[PDB]
RNA sequence: CUCGUUGGAUCAGGACAUCCCAAUGGUGUAGAAGCUAUUAAUGGUUCGUUUGCAACGAUUAAAGUCCUACGUGAUCUG
């Protein structure tokens, strides 16, 4: 319901959704991400494909890291850029067409 | 002085909180009359989506004298049952949590170092 | 130098003087009677009382470093 | 002739009884444990018997960044940094679990507080547990070590970079760019070092004190 | 001992009594029957 | 009187699977003596742990405080903390995960630790050319 | 790979040797202890690896066995 | 590869407010005026979730089911989808 | 053949038709949870998220029901 737009994606969390892209898509095996964002052959961590594609759309931002001597505000690549920007992307039709309820027709 | 939407530092070795990415765990329930939690007092954490109980262990407050104040808000996740999630605690943990009320003979066997 | 320590806080300014008596709380009722009953004159001469005089958990100065065995 | 700061009395309206009192007791401890000579920014080994543990002691090691308190309530703040974690804590010069204090080394700092460090880097904190005491010359002026801590990214627990502070010890120009300089000097205060009524003069009183303590011996 | 506005014996050992200003059935082999008015 | 060869002693007449005595170097602020011992089932470490307590309160400790029983909360790790020694007891499935014996016996080798390495500075990530 | 075989073999007897020697904790479980670690840490490694490995005995076994008793 | 997306505590989560709430009243009151009754659901979700107060407030208008936004799904076997929903009843079905 | 003031903040006064604390009866009250009833107005009676009030999440010994012209805009505000 998230993945569709029906509900509003602050009080689910975009990152958190994001992974659910992820998954959902390696799973049914349609890699069309990888072309239309130039990172790998394939991947299925979260972690490294928000990595990369935040280096393609040359997003960043500041971020206060918690370390053992303070708190520190180092840049860091904008993770949140590329959960907003894959997900409009999905909605778009761009990764190609899916059936998130693949799973239930055998039923 | 942990509060609610409080920012945390999970010292320990815990695949879920431990491995560093994500926004830092913020906390969402001080289990004390008071809203303000101190060393060795339990908290409600919200980690990747998920509801886990942890423990402070330290913080960055003024404390009593002769007691380690440490330059982050550490806090170490607890099971339900209250065995930790985390199997090692490298870094020190004060020795006030023996003589506190309440149960941290585990946390201590789990942490090497001592302050 | 006939000065008494009072845990904790008292009321009033420094150089403030105060109303120090027997405690009325119903636990002290009775404290009274092992402490000189009229008062101590130390004109009668019965006892010749230390300088300083200390209860039984508190730590003297000049005694050895407290050790929590 | 070195006195120990929690000695001179602070301004008000306190009668000297009260001081009186306090130094009979605080001269009557230094007999049974020996405080060492130290200043801010020499490092100091404490020993402190813990309740928790049952006849076992601890220590801690840490360069002393304020000292603060006077008379029997005299406190100072050693600081160090365990497994990439900052600790500091506050220690009382009198408390009765204290079994020995240990200047590791005798050294001033261009600063009279040290708590600027924790904005500074890391290593600038970081001490040796086990680093084994250096020798001292007791007929020399104390050594003042001048180093100028570099700092991490501008946002600091405090604005060390105002007049306020008056911190000597920060190398502020790697840190800050020079019109930020300029703002801080808005907040100046330059009238305060000229006004002939905030001094507090404790010639006489150091003096006198120096007799009494020097004759307790 | 259950306020009602008319109290009725609930067994033959049951027995009146006028305590403290009300009517009263206390039935020694039941406290069940145990009333007031 | 409560000491170690009677606690262990008393381990034994319990018939405890697995036992294991750690001396702690007056070094770490902490217990004299470490001991850990396992247990056939969750009941077992119940009445063990019950009775080793019992034996406390009766044998002496009139001037020491009482010891509080913890992981009664759990199923599977009861650990009992007395002044000068501390008992852990686990089920063999939480001893093995948890490897308490490796750290104690190796304070600063233990493979757990090895395998935690220091955080790295955090340090900016800058997107070059 | 090790410093020596000879001193593998000689450390691992040596940790037999102090299995025997022992007042309160399990002889059985001391000897399957050791036993299982050595068997599997030693087969496979290298340089470094087995380098830290075989630095357990000798701070193991010169410390008091790690402290037990 | 991959393994099936673990729950590990996930709440379902929702927000609901006061206007869908009160937009139902109106659906209720609203009612008699209606001749019949259109659902409209997302093609990519068919089934997997559905708001059940529809069917069950509105059951008494007829009711017909069209799943919009084909373009963004995959239709590979349509003609089962439609078997389900004519098997739950809704057999009148367009995309 | 369409419809007719009030949240919040501050400070709270009182009623008891008692939510919690306290004192008890009966029980289809073994022990442990309860349920039913009476007496009692003593102090207490939470923090947020969605946001138009209705839900929700975590707690608490309990998160009472009502009156004081939304209790209270010459104290403030939607
Ligand atoms: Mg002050
Ligand atoms: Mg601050
Ligand atoms: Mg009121
Ligand atoms: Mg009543
Ligand atoms: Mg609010
Ligand atoms: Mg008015
Ligand atoms: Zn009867």
């Amino acid at each position: 319901l998230a993945l569709c737009g029906t509900v509003l994606d602050h009080l689910v969390g975009e990152e958190t959704m994001a992974d659910y892209l992820l998954y959902t898509l390696n799973r049914h095996g349609l890699f069309g991400y990888v072309q239309h964002y130039a990172l790998a052959s394939a991947c299925d961590q979260i972690e490294w494909v928000l990595k990369n594609v935040a280096i393609k759309l040359r997003k960043t931002r500041k971020v206060k890291v918690l370390t053992g001597t303070g708190n520190v505000n180092v840049i860091q690549p904008d993770y949140a850029m590329a959960a907003r920007d894959f997900l409009r992307t999905f909605r778009s039709g761009l990764l190609g067409q899916v059936m998130l309820d693949r799973d239930i027709i055998p039923a | 002085a942990v509060q609610k939407m409080t920012r945390v530092r999970v010292v320990d070795n815990s695949a879920l909180g431990s491995t560093p990415y994500h926004r830092p765990p913020r906390c969402i329930h001080v289990y004390n009359k008071s809203g303000v939690g101190k060393v060795g007092d339990q908290i409600l954490l919200a980690i990747r989506g998920q509801k886990k109980k942890a423990l402070i262990v330290g913080h960055r407050m003024p404390g009593s004298r002769m007691t380690p104040k440490f330059d982050s808000n550490n806090v170490v996740l607890i099971e339900d049952n209250g065995n930790p999630v985390g199997t090692r605690i490298k870094i020190p943990i004060p020795t006030s949590l023996r003589r506190r009320e309440g149960e941290y003979s585990k946390v201590l066997a789990i942490a090497q170092n001592f302050v | 130098h006939n000065i008494i320590y009072v845990n904790g806080s008292v009321p009033g300014h420094k150089n403030c003087l105060v109303k120090i008596k027997d405690s009325t709380l119903p636990a002290y009722k009775d404290s009274c009677k092992n402490l000189p009953f009229p008062t101590y004159f130390p004109d009668g001469d019965e006892e010749e009382l230390p300088e300083d005089l200390f209860d039984e958990s508190v730590w003297q100065p000049s005694e050895p470093s407290i050790t929590f065995a | 002739r070195f006195l120990s700061p929690e000695f001179i009395p602070p301004r008000g309206r306190t009668n000297p009884l009260k001081f009186k009192i306090e130094r009979k007791d605080m001269l009557d401890r230094r007999k049974v444990l020996p405080i060492p000579e130290f200043y801010v920014g020499s490092i100091l080994r404490v020993t402190t018997a813990d309740p928790y543990a049952s006849g076992k002691t601890s220590q801690f090691l840490g360069i002393c960044i304020k000292r603060s308190g006077n008379g029997l309530g005299a406190t100072f703040t050693l600081r160090n940094t365990i497994e990439g974690q900052g600790v500091e804590i506050c220690f009382e010069l009198y408390n009765p679990r204290i079994q020995e204090i240990q200047v590791v080394k005798l050294e001033k700092r261009l600063d009279d507080n040290l708590l600027y460090l924790r904005d500074a880097l890391p290593e600038y904190s970081t001490f040796d547990v086990n680093m084994k005491p250096v020798p001292q010359e007791a007929c020399q002026e104390v050594p003042v070590n001048k180093l100028k801590v570099k700092m991490k990214p501008k946002p600091w627990s405090k604005r060390w970079e105002r007049p306020n502070f008056n911190i000597k010890g920060i190398r502020f120009d790697l840190a800050l760019t020079e019109e930020q300089m300029k703002e801080a000097q808005k907040w100046n205060k330059p009238w305060i070092e000229f006004d002939m009524m905030r001094e507090y003069d404790t010639s006489k009183i150091e003096a006198a004190l120096w007799e009494e303590i020097e004759a307790s011996k | 001992f259950k306020t009602k506005g008319v109290i009725k014996k609930r067994c033959k050992d049951c027995y009146k009594v006028k305590r403290r200003g009300r009517w009263f059935i206390l039935c020694k082999t039941n406290p069940k029957h145990k009333q007031r008015q | 009187k409560f000491d170690i060869d009677m606690l262990v002693s008393l381990l034994r007449q319990e018939n405890a699977r697995d036992i294991c005595v750690i001396q702690v170097p007056p070094e770490m602020r902490y217990t004299d003596y470490f001991v850990i011992g396992s247990g056939t089932s969750t009941r077992h470490l119940h009445a063990m742990v019950h009775y080793l307590v019992k034996m406390y309160k009766h044998l002496k400790c009139r001037s020491d405080p009482y010891v509080k029983i913890e992981g009664k909360d759990a199923d599977d790790w009861l650990c009992v903390d007395f002044g000068s020694m501390v008992i852990h007891l686990m089920l063999p499935e939480t001893r093995e995960t948890y490897e308490l014996e490796k750290l104690w016996t190796l304070r600063s080798f233990d493979d757990q630790l090895a395998q935690i390495a220091a955080e790295t500075l955090p340090e900016d990530f800058i997107l070059g050319l | 790979a090790p410093w020596s075989r000879e001193a593998v073999l000689c450390l691992y007897r040596a940790l037999l040797r102090q299995g025997r020697e022992l007042r309160y904790t399990d002889r059985d479980f001391y000897f399957a202890s050791i036993r299982r670690e050595f068997r599997k840490n030693q087969k496979l490694e290298n340089l470094e690896a087995r380098e830290k490995q075989l630095e357990k005995g000798l701070v193991f076994l010169h410390s008091k066995l790690g402290g037990l008793i | 590869w991959r393994e099936c997306f673990p729950l590990q505590g996930h709440d379902v989560a929702r927000w609901f407010p006061g206007h869908m709430a009160k937009g139902l009243k109106k659906m209720q009151s609203s009612l008699k005026s209606v001749d019949c009754v259109i659902e409209v659901h997302d093609a990519r979700i068919p089934f997997s979730g559905r708001n059940p107060l529809f069917q069950e407030l509105l059951g008494l208008k007829p009711h017909l089911l069209v799943l919009n936004k084909m373009d963004l799904a995959d239709l590979t076997e349509q003609q089962k989808i439609v078997q389900r929903l004519e098997e739950k009843g809704l057999s009148n079905v367009l995309f």
